[PDB]
C-alpha cells in the first residue's frame, strides 16, 4: 500500500540504458500493484462477474462517495462544502475517463477515518484500499506501465472485462463522471443478462443497480443534483458504508443527495 | 418456519410445516362437498333420476342432467382432494389426524403418493374413522356407476356452466372413491396415541395429542423442539360434551397456533337448534308423518339421541320406532358405548358402578332404537310407517338416504331434517326439488365460535396465528357482521389453498446437554454475571446432541493501569512512548513491543520466542471472555 | 404451448401467482418434442426466479416431465446438474 511511496520516488522518466535495473523495478512494482488494485477493485464491487457457472454468483458491491467524510469533523470544511465538494472527492486529477486505469490523487489528498469494526482492518484494508488510486497514478507516471495498462485496457475489452470495468466504475466513482458509471450500468445489464455464467440477469440486476448508485453519487458529487436523483429512483425501481445486496442500494442512494 | 397448505377448506384442512427437519402433515381431510355437484346413488334406479332431461348446449348432452334449473353430472360422485402435487409427500415424516372426520382422504396420501412416514391418532379416532369409510366405501360399491363424465372437466368447457358447476374448483384433481383395500393398507400405517402421550419424531420434536372435547378421540396437536412450539387447534368444543373438555392449558407459551375447524353457521346456538330438531320431529311425527335424519352413524346422531330419548318420553311418542340405517350402525354403538374412560368426568364416573356410559343402551333394552345394516334385511319386515329414520350419507348423494328420499319425497306429511352444517343443505336438496317433503334445517355445530376462539385467543396470547382466510373475514352470506371474524393483536396472517405461508418463528438457542466429566473441567467467571469458557467434541446421535471432552478476550485494562500495574511484575528496563489516546510500552532486550488500542491490547515479539508466553500469560491476569 | 407458458410465468406475481399457474401446467401432460423448449423456459424462470418454493415447484415439475413418453433426457442433465451444484 505505502511501497508505491518508494517506488514512485525515483526518476519516472529515467534512462533506458544507465537506470535500467531501476525501470525494470519500478515497472514490475507498478504492473503488481496495478494487478492487486484491480483484483482487489473485482472481488469488492464485482462478486457476480467474478464467479464461475457453478459458483454461488453472489450479489455485487460498489463504491460510493465519501459523504460522510463531508458531513464527519474530519473534513469538515466551513467554506470548501458546496463548490469544492467535486475537488474533495477526485482532487481534480482524473478530469479523462481513464479505462482500467485510476489517475486520483485523492489517497494523500485526504484519508478514510474507518474505525476497527467498521472495516475489516485500521491499518491493512483501509490504506490497500484508499492506495489504489495512488499505486494506479504512480504506474501511469512510468512510461512503460502506462503503456502497459492502455495496452491491456485497449485489448482486454475494458467494458466487457470484469477487472477492467470494475476499475473503470471505481475510477469514475471516485472522479465524479457519472456519465461513464451511467454506462457502466446499462452494459451490466445486457453483459449479465445475455452471458451462460452465473450472474445476475435482467433489469433487476444487483451489479446494474450497484452500479447506478454509484452513477448517482457522482453526479451528486459533480453537482448535478436532478441527475443524481433521477439516477437515484432509476436504481430504486476512500471509504464508505455500504452493504453488497441490492436491497440495501435503494436506501443508500438519498445519502449523496 | 415454512407451512404448506394443501386445501382450501376450513374444516377439512390439510397442512404441512417444513418446521426444524421434519415436514409433519397436519390431518388430511376430504372436502366431501364435490359430491353435490354429482347425481345422487340410488340403492335401485328410480325412474325419476334416469329419465331426467340432458343439459342443452352448442356442441356434452349425456354427461350433464338439468332437474328444476339446477345442472348436475350424470356419474360416480367424486372427492375434492388436497393438493398432492405441490409438495412431494415422500417427504412428509408424520401426519397427525385430529378427528375422524379429517382422517378421511388418508387412503390416497398413504398408498397413490408414495408416502412412507408414519401416522398418528388417537384410538377411538381410528376406530370411528375406519367405520366411516366401511359405510362410504359401501355405499359407493353397492351399486357401481360409471365414470364416463369427462367433457365438462375441461377448462374452456366449465365456464359457460351454470353457477354450482361453474364455480367448482380442482375439478381436475378429483377422484374416484378409495377402494377397500387402500382403506385397509391406510390403516394399518397407524400409531396408537393417548392424550398427553409424548411421542418423539428422530429425537427432534415432540408432539401430543391433547383433548378438544369435540368428538369421541378428538384431538388438539402441540409441535415443540424444546423453545419453539407450535399449537394446532382442530375442531374442538367448550360445551357439556361427553368427551372430556379442552385442554386449554397446555397451549400457552405458543409461537404460533394454526387455528383450524371452527364452526360452521356461527349465529346458531346447538343446544336451540337440538331443541328445534326434536320439537320439529315429534309436530311431524304426531301427524302421523315420517321423518328421515340423514346424519353420519357416529358423529352428532348420539347427542340428539340422548335429547330425543328424554324429548319422548314427555312428548308421549315412545310407541313410534327409532330405526338406524347403517353398515356399521351396530359397530357404531359398541364403539361409543366401550370407549367410557374417553368422556368427561361426569360420564367417565359410570364405569365405577357397573353401567354402559352412554343411554342409548337403554333405547335398545327397552326395543325404542332399532339399529339395521340395511334395507333389505330384517328392516323391511319391522318397518312401522310413522317413524324417524336415520341413516346416508347427510351430502345426500349415496346410501339408504337417497332411498328415503325418492320414497318419502312425494308427500307432504313426511320430512328431512339436517343437522351436519358440512353440507349446504340446499345444494344437496337439489336433486330432488320438486318434492313436497318439509325440508328443515336445524344443523347442530358444537365446535369453537369466534366468541369462544376470542376467548381462548385472549388466554393463550399466542405470538402468531394461522387460520384459514375464510375466518379472517366475515362470512359472505352476513358479509357485516364483525363479531364474525378472528380479531388477535397481530395481524392473524391467514393462508388460502396451495399457499406456502413463511413463518417468522425462526429461533435460535437449540438446546443441549453437557456431561458431569465435562462439567468438571468447566469452571466460570465474573463479570459484568457469570460466564465459562468451553472447548469440547459434539457427538449427535439421532438429532440429539451431546458435549462429550476431548476469538475474543474482555477485561478492564485502561491506559493507566495497563502503565501502572504490570510496571515491573518481572522484567526490567521499560519506557512508555508519549502516543495519543494509550501509551506505547517496549523493551530493550530484542525491541519486545506492547501496543494497545482502545479497548483493545496486543502484545509483539521481536526476535524473541520464550518470553512471549510469559508476556501474554501476564496480561491474562485480569482477561475473561466475554 | 412453450410461449404461452413463458409469457405467462413473466406476467405472473413471483410468490404465489406463478407457483399457482406452475401447479395447473403440472397436471395437463406435455408432448414430447416440446418438452426441450418449455424445460428451458422453466430453468430460464429458475435462474430469474428467489422465492424457494416456486423454485421447488420448478424442480419437481421439470422431474416429472422427464417421465413424459420417449423422451431422451440425455440434452437437460447438464443444465439440471448446473443448477443443482448452484442450488
Amino acid at each position: 500500500l505505502h511501497r508505491m511511496k518508494d517506488l514512485c520516488r525515483y526518476m519516472n522518466n529515467f534512462d533506458s540504458e544507465a537506470h535500467a535495473k531501476y525501470k525494470n523495478q519500478v515497472v514490475y512494482s507498478t504492473m503488481l500493484v496495478f494487478f492487486k488494485n484491480a483484483f482487489q477493485y473485482v472481488n469488492s464491487i464485482q462478486p457476480s462477474l467474478f464467479q464461475g457457472p457453478n459458483a454461488p454468483s453472489q450479489v455485487p458491491l460498489v463504491l460510493l462517495e465519501d459523504v460522510s467524510n463531508v458531513y464527519g469533523d474530519v473534513e469538515i470544511d466551513r467554506n470548501k462544502h458546496i463548490h469544492k465538494k467535486r475537488k474533495l472527492a477526485e482532487g481534480r486529477e482524473k478530469t479523462m475517463s481513464s479505462d482500467d486505469e485510476d489517475c486520483s490523487a485523492k489517497g494523500r489528498n485526504r484519508h478514510i477515518v474507518v474505525n476497527k469494526a467498521e472495516l475489516a482492518n485500521s491499518t491493512e484494508v483501509l490504506e490497500s484500499f484508499k492506495l489504489a488510486r495512488e499505486s494506479w497514478e504512480l504506474l501511469y507516471s512510468l512510461e512503460f506501465l502506462d503503456k502497459e495498462f492502455t495496452r491491456i485496457c485497449l485489448a482486454w475489452k475494458t467494458d466487457t472485462w470484469l477487472w477492467l470495468r470494475i476499475f473503470l466504475t471505481d475510477m469514475i466513482i471516485y472522479q465524479g463522471q457519472y456519465k461513464k458509471a451511467i454506462a457502466s450500468l446499462h452494459h451490466l445489464a445486457a453483459l449479465q443478462g445475455s452471458i451462460s455464467q452465473p450472474q445476475i440477469t435482467g433489469q433487476g440486476t444487483l451489479e446494474h443497480q450497484r452500479a447506478l448508485i454509484q452513477l448517482a453519487t457522482c453526479h451528486f458529487a459533480l453537482g448535478e443534483y436532478r441527475m443524481t436523483c433521477e439516477k437515484v429512483l432509476d436504481l430504486m425501481c476512500d471509504l464508505k458504508l455500504l452493504p453488497c445486496t441490492s436491497k440495501a442500494i435503494m436506501p443508500y442512494c438519498l445519502h449523496l443527495m | 418456519m415454512k407451512l404448506y397448505c394443501l386445501s382450501g377448506h376450513p374444516t377439512l384442512p390439510c397442512n404441512v410445516l417444513k418446521f426444524k427437519s421434519t415436514t409433519i402433515m397436519l390431518d388430511c381431510g376430504l372436502d366431501m362437498t364435490s359430491t353435490l355437484n354429482f347425481l345422487p346413488l340410488p340403492l335401485v334406479q328410480s325412474p325419476r333420476l334416469s329419465n331426467l332431461p340432458g343439459w342443452s348446449l352448442k356442441d356434452l348432452d349425456k354427461e350433464l342432467k338439468e332437474c328444476s334449473g339446477h345442472v348436475f353430472v350424470d356419474s360416480v360422485p367424486e372427492f375434492c382432494l388436497p393438493e398432492t402435487e405441490l409438495i412431494d409427500l415422500s417427504t412428509v415424516d408424520v401426519i397427525l389426524i385430529s378427528n375422524y372426520h379429517c382422517m378421511m382422504a388418508l387412503p390416497y396420501i398413504t398408498e397413490h403418493t408414495g408416502f412412507t412416514g408414519t401416522v398418528y391418532a388417537t384410538e377411538p379416532t381410528v376406530q370411528i374413522g375406519r367405520l366411516l369409510m366401511e359405510e362410504l366405501v359401501n355405499f359407493i360399491e353397492r351399486v357401481p356407476k360409471a365414470q364416463s363424465a369427462s367433457l365438462w372437466k375441461n377448462k374452456d368447457i366449465q365456464r359457460l356452466l351454470p353457477s354450482p358447476l361453474k364455480d367448482a374448483v380442482e375439478v381436475s384433481t378429483w377422484r374416484r372413491c378409495y377402494t377397500m383395500q387402500e382403506v385397509n393398507s391406510a390403516l394399518s400405517k397407524i400409531q396408537l396415541v393417548g392424550y398427553s402421550q409424548k411421542i418423539e419424531l428422530f429425537g427432534a420434536v415432540q408432539v401430543t395429542p391433547l383433548s378438544s372435547g369435540y368428538a369421541l378421540g378428538s384431538s388438539n396437536w402441540i409441535i415443540q423442539s424444546h423453545y419453539e412450539k407450535v399449537s394446532y387447534v382442530s375442531g374442538s368444543s367448550l360445551l357439556t360434551t361427553h368427551p372430556q373438555p379442552m385442554d386449554q392449558a397446555s397451549l400457552k407459551n405458543s409461537d404460533v397456533l394454526v387455528l383450524t375447524g371452527l364452526t360452521q353457521i356461527p349465529t346458531a346456538n346447538p343446544d336451540g337448534m337440538v331443541g328445534e330438531f326434536c320439537s320439529n320431529l315429534a309436530l311431524t311425527v304426531r301427524n302421523g308423518g315420517n321423518v328421515l335424519v340423514p346424519c353420519y352413524p357416529s358423529g352428532v346422531i348420539y347427542d340428539l339421541l340422548e335429547c330425543l330419548y328424554q324429548y319422548i318420553d314427555s312428548a308421549g311418542l315412545s310407541s313410534v320406532p327409532l330405526y338406524f340405517i347403517s353398515p356399521v350402525a351396530n359397530s357404531s354403538l359398541e364403539f361409543s358405548q366401550i370407549f367410557a374412560e374417553w368422556l368427561c368426568h361426569n360420564k367417565q364416573s359410570k364405569v365405577y358402578l357397573p353401567e354402559p356410559p352412554f343411554p342409548h343402551a337403554e333405547l335398545i333394552q327397552t326395543n325404542k332404537l332399532k339399529h339395521y345394516p340395511s334395507i333389505h334385511g330384517d328392516f323391511s319386515n319391522d318397518f312401522r310407517q310413522p317413524c324417524v329414520v336415520f341413516t346416508g350419507h347427510p351430502s345426500l348423494r349415496f346410501g339408504d338416504v337417497v332411498h328415503f328420499m325418492e320414497l318419502w319425497g312425494k308427500s307432504s306429511l313426511n320430512t328431512v331434517i339436517f343437522t351436519e352444517p358440512d353440507f349446504s343443505y340446499l345444494e344437496a336438496l337439489a336433486p330432488y326439488q320438486p318434492l313436497a317433503m318439509k325440508c328443515i334445517y336445524c344443523p347442530i355445530d358444537t365446535r369453537l365460535n369466534f366468541i369462544q376462539v376470542s376467548k381462548l385467543l385472549k388466554e393463550v396470547q399466542p405470538l402468531h396465528v394461522v387460520c384459514p382466510e375464510q375466518y379472517t373475514q366475515p362470512p359472505p352470506a352476513q358479509s357485516h357482521r364483525m363479531d364474525l371474524m378472528i380479531d388477535c393483536q397481530p395481524p392473524a396472517m391467514s393462508y388460502r389453498r396451495a399457499e406456502v405461508l413463511a413463518l417468522p418463528f425462526k429461533r435460535r438457542y437449540e438446546k443441549i446437554e453437557i456431561m458431569p466429566e465435562l462439567a468438571d473441567s468447566l469452571v466460570p467467571m465474573e463479570i459484568k454475571i457469570s460466564l465459562a469458557t468451553v472447548s469440547a467434541v459434539l457427538h449427535t446421535k439421532d438429532n440429539k446432541h451431546l458435549l462429550q471432552p476431548p476469538p475474543l478476550l474482555s477485561g478492564s485494562i485502561p491506559v493507566e493501569q495497563f502503565v501502572q500495574t504490570l510496571e515491573k511484575h518481572g522484567f526490567s528496563d521499560i519506557k512508555v512512548e508519549d502516543t495519543a489516546k494509550g501509551h506505547i510500552v517496549l523493551l530493550q532486550e530484542a525491541e519486545t513491543l506492547i501496543q494497545i488500542e482502545e479497548d483493545s491490547t496486543h502484545i509483539i515479539c521481536d526476535n524473541d520466542e520464550m518470553l512471549r508466553v510469559r508476556l501474554r500469560d501476564l496480561v491474562l491476569k485480569f482477561l475473561q471472555k466475554f | 404451448k412453450s410461449a404461452a407458458l413463458h409469457i405467462d410465468l413473466c406476467k405472473a406475481t413471483s410468490p404465489a401467482d406463478a407457483l399457482q399457474y406452475l401447479l395447473q401446467f403440472a397436471r395437463k401432460p406435455v408432448e414430447a418434442e416440446s418438452v426441450e423448449g418449455v424445460v428451458r423456459i422453466l430453468l430460464e424462470h429458475y435462474y430469474k426466479e428467489n422465492d424457494p418454493s416456486v423454485r421447488l415447484k420448478i424442480a419437481s415439475l421439470l422431474g416429472l416431465l422427464s417421465k413424459t413418453a420417449g423422451f431422451s433426457p440425455d440434452c437437460i442433465m447438464d443444465d439440471a446438474i448446473n443448477i443443482l451444484q448452484n442450488e
